[PDB]
């Protein structure tokens, strides 16, 4: 359930001549890859997930302090 | 019946 905008495909690149706007070529590749991954986490890890909430959960923590 | 050109819409 993880997504990120890798950018604009560069068929757009010439929407305008100035964008503020990250131009990236369209994917050479096929569209749906399937890999098998082998993940490791640790029970610490299961630790410090359940005693907090954690990255982008916790945005307040920027303020530091408390 | 020279109805059939196409114009676009892509940049």
């Amino acid at each position: 359930g993880a997504c990120k905008r890798v950018g604009r495909s560069d068929a757009y690149a010439t929407e305008f001549d100035l964008e503020a706007e990250e131009y990236v070529p369209i994917p050479k590749g096929e569209v749906h890859k399937k890999k098998e991954i082998v993940q490791d986490v640790t029970l610490h890890d299961l630790d410090v997930a359940n005693a907090r909430p954690q990255g982008g959960q916790d945005i307040i923590s920027m303020m530091g302090q408390l | 019946t020279n109805i059939e050109s196409a114009p676009s819409l892509a940049p």
